[PDB]
RNA sequence: AGCCAGGAUGUUGGCUUAGAAGCAGCCAUCAUUUAAAGAAAGCGUAAUAGCUCACUGGUCGAGUCGGCCUGCGCGGAAGA
């Protein structure tokens, strides 16, 4: 491994993601495959491309060195095996979504999803999401509203 | 930067440098300047340590011989014929 | 086992023991690679 | 695909799928049907090309029939009819020899954009250096 | 150090071979995707296949690694 100038870029770089985000998720990978990266870097890749990460860190001692900053609601997911993901732009979105998609096709246990932070909180997976820019969900609701 | 301590030599000839290479000190020589030359004896291990960097050899250094600095250069080392180890130095006041 | 005066490790698994009075070597992969009188 | 079973890849030909003496029975014998790949391959043929380096995998169980899969070319071999020299070397590679068109190594590299990792496209190109400094060939950039 | 995981894509790099597909040889040893993963440290193969390592993620929970100099010992050591 590297000494602590590297270990602070760890954190430097992936603190200004959380202080500077959209989203997160969670994942534990006992078995992640590499036809696991494969696939959801190119759903980071529909996603965006390198918009989103995932970087094993779980070490409380990393990405919760990340946490005393914002969302000191991972001080529980942190413990174990962790995947965390990060959202830049897109809506609050569909990162959620095949996670569970995802981990329902055996791909691996989803650490239950023990959730995340947009809110503070936890758990249960939501589509409330991509809809986004269903404003249309509010264009329907003029003419029929209008008519009817 | 190199700091050396060392000791005036009380004792000089074959007899006594042979008994100090017994107990890890060795002996080396101050001279240079309009000044008398003079007598040390320094620990082994450490001068060796310090040697292992090249710049022993460019850099000037400064040897603490009784409080005082003298400050010197490196100008000549007896290494042992097969050993890693030295046995004598020449050291040129700056 | 080959018994040899100068014994020494050949594969990576090969382990070296010392049994009784005397040096062996063990390999768990490859059985020409056991050694004795080291 | 999320579970693989058997796949062997000895890229075959396009303008008549009947070999024998390269491939023939050893591509089709252990509940494979030699009669199917000329039945259903040409029918997977003719929309593109013929007569070039085509890999493949195909879908036999112990099911008797099957159904064929199609792949890719080979990434420096699109350095052959995509570049120049067929050979690589001739003075053993003691001697840097090839020579390089870096125009191409974009779009001839982006012609095999469906199996490659860089998401950038250009990284895509980055990939195709190393293989095609794969003697020490000089591109002239 | 164990134990769970992964250990990937260009791609059998190129050359050379009947076959050299990480691994007989020669030259190169980059680039991706990354948490990390050598154009490969060893097993293996007719060659592929197959099993490991390096490396990283997890678990664990405080020490731990290997060179230099030296003291005393061990094997090496069979005879009428
Ligand atoms: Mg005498
Ligand atoms: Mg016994
Ligand atoms: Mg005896
Ligand atoms: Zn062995």
């Amino acid at each position: 491994m590297a000494l602590n100038l590297q270990d602070k870029q760890a954190i430097v770089a992936e603190v200004s993601e959380v202080a500077k985000g959209a989203l997160s998720a969670v994942v534990a990978d006992s078995r992640g495959v590499t036809v696991d990266k494969m696939t959801e870097l190119r759903k980071a890749g529909r996603e965006a491309g390198v918009y989103m990460r995932v970087v094993r860190n779980t070490l409380l001692r990393r990405a919760v060195e990340g946490t005393p900053f914002e969302c000191l609601k991972d001080a529980f997911v942190g413990p174990t095996l962790i995947a965390y993901s990060m959202e830049h732009p897109g809506a609050a979105a569909r990162l959620f979504k095949e996670f569970a998609k995802a981990n329902a096709k055996f791909e691996v246990k989803a650490a239950a999803f023990e959730g995340e932070l947009i809110p503070a909180s936890q758990i249960d997976r939501l589509a409330t999401l991509p809809t986004y820019e269903e404003a249309i969900a509010r264009l329907m609701a003029t003419m029929k509203e209008a008519s009817a | 930067m190199f700091t050396i301590n060392a000791e005036v030599r009380k004792e000089q000839g074959k007899g006594a440098s042979r008994r100090l290479r017994a107990a890890n000190k060795f002996p080396a020589i101050i001279y240079g300047g309009k000044e008398a030359p003079l007598a040390i004896e320094l620990d082994h291990d450490k001068v060796m340590n310090m040697q292992a960097k090249a710049e022993f050899y460019s850099e000037v250094l400064t040897i603490v011989v009784d409080g005082k600095e003298i400050k010197v250069k490196a100008q000549d080392v007896q290494r042992h014929p097969y050993k890693p180890k030295l046995q004598h130095i020449d050291f040129v006041r700056a | 086992m080959k018994v040899r005066a100068s014994v020494k490790k050949l594969c990576r698994n090969c382990k070296i023991v010392k049994r009784d009075g005397v040096i062996r070597v063990i390999c768990s992969a490859e059985p020409k690679h056991k050694q004795r009188q080291g | 695909a999320k579970k693989v079973q058997a796949y062997v890849k000895l890229q075959v030909a396009a303008g008549m799928a009947n070999p024998s003496p390269p491939v023939g029975p050893a591509l089709g014998q252990q509940g494979v049907n030699i009669m199917e790949f000329c039945k259903a391959f040409n029918a997977k043929t003719d929309s593109i090309e013929k007569g070039l380096p085509i890999p493949v995998v195909i879908t036999v169980y112990a099911d008797r029939s099957f159904t064929f899969v199609t792949k890719t070319p080979p990434a420096a071999v699109l350095l052959k009819k995509a570049a120049g020299i067929k050979s690589g070397s001739g003075k053993p590679n003691k001697d840097k020899v090839g020579k390089i068109s870096r125009a191409q190594l974009q779009e001839i590299a982006q012609t095999k954009a469906a199996d490659m990792t860089g998401a950038d496209i250009e990284a895509m190109t980055r990939s195709i250096e190393g293989t095609a400094r794969s003697m020490g060939l000089v591109v002239e950039d």
